[PDB]
């Protein structure tokens, strides 16, 4: 009445309350298919009532699972029943009588726990590992350039509107990347020591680069980088600080392992230990530089030239001054 | 052509509800959509959820008012010191008020503080009091000249606080004469650095000027200078300058050394 | 509604959203020109600005305590007199993203909330890991040069956005000592501040 007339008459809420929708109708076909469709249901047996729910439009679904796919979760469709996002199957869609839909939006929805995955990995900090930390920053960075495609897509239903089929047709270079993802995320979860707990997500994010060595990898490379950020941190303190970064022991050296820095690891151990027994008388940011200007097969090898020439001054200034003012030979 | 066309338009989307021969229409508007014109309607609803719990009369006034620009002038007008029609000298509209409200009624009283320019250095304190004004009069009007509601609220929420400091400092007894100038001097001691400190060493550079010119006095002429009892060195054996801001390692020398020109006038 | 959400996310504790001791900027006044998946967005995003307003109310409540009535009590010192002086300016680029929302829904007023939070998904990466800092300072009695210590500690981290803040934050802080420092090397003063900064 009066406000809450125009409220019903104009909007919505038969989607949030069991009522008759007010999307506009005629007769016969689409305008009304209530009739002919209810003779089909009587024909083949409407085994004993006839199929009638409450009833939505296809714009509400589209918006819905656009806010799915972009990120936030717990919608009315897409209800978590146990763990898992699954469709409300007690809303009708007149045609298909919502089977057909129910197979559709049931893979949109396995593609939503993907995504309520990754958004429960971000959420277990905001609202230390600092690998795991360095992991979920790089998905942030991912999401906020992925969730404004489906914002500017999500804007243009409103200024007429866009069928369901070219939204998810839209939205393909992003969950082929979704699938690495899945696939990335399931070893960070799979799991003693926290060292091992970072080896094994480190080492399948290292394993993963040669699977796909198109877009895909590019992905994988800048997510890739952007975990070993610690680890080129701690290499960094334990050359020009003398000193390996403690976080009971998050560190590969007691004081098995990824495969990401072991054919320079000789030149690692030798300089920190170096540094350390010449006092008993910015590597990371020059690592990025290289990352501003055929991945893992030749940009791998010019990572090794950083360590090794600090690993060479550090070294040959300790032979020096062991070999002068005290003179082995 | 445009509102015609838009509504004759057959859609893109044919819905998954009906299939087969459409004559179309449009989309289902949201609820979210267009978020700035539906306050009214629930402003009422609110109001008839809290009236069911309350029993029937607990009310909430602005249900609206009134635009974005007459709020903000008024709102502007808060902080120079007049008062709006909701006060005399939606619903979280008030949730705004009450904190730019209190940064106004602190104004008045630094205003009503410095109405008149007693004590010479407290005559001092009150001209360094009215730079600060002079500089806030200048800032207001020139960078919100009617803009929108939040530009008010965020632009004098980092300035608002450093008033309501100087609100605290003031006593709108209160002390005065030397002891205003030491109580003024042992504060910027209390503050080395905060966003107040500039603030606090501006009223100090000017609030010394007089006692400046009291030091002036016994050295070129002296001349033993009170008009309240506003210097430090206030009142015999031959001289009868005074004898019980600076130390007194210089308080004893400016003794000394208006005896000293006493004797060489006479020279 | 993206002008309302935008007052209780700064300096004020709304009635929209309700302030609570127990549980802040609660939404309850499930709004029919809302979308009731907004009802959980307003839930992901008011704990953000819940944290701007307590941030707030630490620049409100402290400053030498109110204006100098050894030095314990409750949250003093020349050290943290810089510690709201640093607060104040980290939370003004929240002010500033606010603004150009508000210049946003100049341009277009039909977005909905969850554009809203999206752009404000940025400062719920500063906002909760600075959190932690101040609540250690208040629970634990670190009042003194150890405020600087416990910022330390966390402005080493793992974000660019808390790494700038923290850095604000320390850097004041250093700008205090660094002055009663020149006041230990020019003129021999020692306890400018008693007993707060290096010295019995």
């Amino acid at each position: 009445p009066d406000d809450r007339s125009w409220l019903e008459h104009h909007v919505v809420h038969q989607y949030w309350t069991a009522r008759p929708s007010q999307f506009p109708h005629s007769l016969h076909l689409h305008s009304n298919l209530a009739a002919v469709w209810d003779q089909h249901l009587y024909s083949s047996d409407p085994l004993y009532v006839p199929d009638d729910r409450v009833l939505v439009t296809e714009t509400q679904v589209i918006r819905e699972t656009l806010w799915l796919l972009s990120g936030v979760k717990k919608l009315f469709i897409f209800q978590l029943i146990d763990g898992k996002v699954t469709v409300r199957n007690n809303i009708i869609v007149t045609h298909l009588t919502h089977s057909c839909l129910r197979s559709v939006l049931e893979q949109i929805a396995a593609y939503g726990q993907v995504v309520f995955r990754l958004q429960e990995f971000i959420d277990e900090v905001m609202g230390p590992f600092r690998t795991y930390q360095a992991f979920m920053w790089a998905l942030y960075k991912y999401f906020i350039s992925f969730k404004e495609e489906l914002a500017e897509i999500e804007k243009c239903i409103i200024n007429t509107t866009i069928t369901l089929a070219i939204v998810v047709d839209k939205l393909a270079p992003r969950l082929s990347q979704l699938k690495v993802l899945h696939k990335v995320f399931s070893t960070g979860v799979a799991e003693t020591r926290n060292v091992v707990r970072a080896s094994h997500l480190l080492n399948t994010l290292y394993k993963a680069i040669l699977e796909y060595d198109e877009q895909t990898v590019s992905l994988l490379f800048s997510l890739w980088v952007e975990t070993v950020r610690p680890y080129l941190q701690t290499v960094d303190e334990w050359i020009v600080h003398g000193h390996l970064w403690d976080g009971a022991r998050e560190f590969i050296i007691q004081r098995t392992m990824v495969s990401f820095l072991k054919p320079v690891l000789k030149q690692i151990i030798m300089a920190g230990k170096s540094m350390q027994l010449l006092k008993n008388l910015e590597l990371d940011d020059v690592h990025d530089p290289l990352l501003a200007i055929t991945f893992e097969l030749t940009l791998r090898s010019c990572l090794y030239p950083h360590i090794d020439k600090q690993y060479l001054d550090c070294c040959g200034n300790l032979m020096q001054t062991l070999k002068k003012d005290y003179r082995l030979v | 052509l445009w509102e015609a066309a838009l509504t004759y338009e057959a859609s893109k989307r044919r819905c998954w509800e009906r299939v087969g021969c459409p004559p179309g229409h449009r989309e289902e508007p949201y609820l979210t959509e267009a978020g700035r014109d539906a306050f009214d309607k629930f402003c009422r609803l609110h109001q008839g959820e809290l009236q069911l719990l309350a029993g029937g009369v607990l009310q909430a006034p602005q249900p609206v008012l009134v635009k974005e620009c007459e709020l903000v002038k008024d709102v502007l007008n808060v902080l120079i010191g007049v008062v709006s029609a909701t006060f005399s000298l939606p619903e979280s509209i008030s949730s705004l008020l009450s904190e730019v409200a209190e940064y106004g009624t602190c104004y008045t009283r630094l205003s009503h503080f410095s109405l008149q320019p007693k004590g010479l250095v407290f005559q001092a304190f009150t001209s360094g009091l009215r730079r600060y004004l002079q500089y806030y009069r200048a800032c207001v009007l020139s960078t919100p000249p009617t803009l929108s509601l939040l530009t008010i609220g965020f632009l004098f929420k980092k300035l608002g606080r450093q008033l309501r400091y100087l609100a605290e400092l003031c006593g709108v007894a209160f002390p005065t004469g030397v002891k205003l100038l030491s109580y003024l001097y042992q504060e910027a001691l209390h503050n080395c650095s905060n966003e107040h400190y500039p603030v606090l060493l501006s009223l100090l550079k000017t609030s010394c000027e007089p006692y400046t010119r009291f030091i002036h006095d016994w050295v070129y002429s002296g001349v033993f200078r009170d008009a309240y009892g506003e210097f430090m060195i206030q009142v015999k054996l031959y001289w009868t300058h005074g004898y019980v801001v600076f130390l007194k390692h210089i308080a004893h020398d400016i003794y000394v050394c208006g005896k000293t020109i006493n004797l060489l006038k006479l020279c | 509604m993206i002008h309302e959400l935008l007052l209780a996310l700064s300096g004020y504790p709304g009635s929209i959203f309700t302030w609570n001791k127990r549980s802040g900027l609660q939404v309850s006044q499930d709004f029919p020109f809302l979308h009731p998946s907004e009802t959980s967005v307003l839930n992901r995003l008011c704990r953000l600005g819940t944290d701007y307003i307590r941030f707030t109310e630490f620049i409100e409540q402290y400053t030498g305590h109110v204006q100098q009535q050894q030095g314990q009590g409750g949250l003093h010192g020349i050290y943290l007199r810089a510690f709201c002086t640093g607060l104040d300016s980290v939370l003004q680029p929240y002010r500033q993203a606010l603004l150009d929302l508000e210049q946003e829904f100049l341009g277009d007023p039909h977005l909905s909330i969850s554009h809203v939070n999206y752009f404000l998904d940025q400062f719920q990466l500063l906002f909760p890991s600075v959190m932690v800092v101040v609540e250690q300072i208040k629970s634990q009695k670190i009042h003194g040069c150890q405020i600087l210590e416990t910022v330390y500690k966390h402005s080493c981290g793992g974000l660019p956005p808390v790494r700038s803040a923290l850095e604000k934050i320390l850097a004041v802080c250093h700008g205090v000592m660094y002055k009663q420092l020149s006041a230990w090397m020019l003129h021999g003063l020692l306890l400018d501040q008693h007993e707060e900064f290096f010295i019995k």
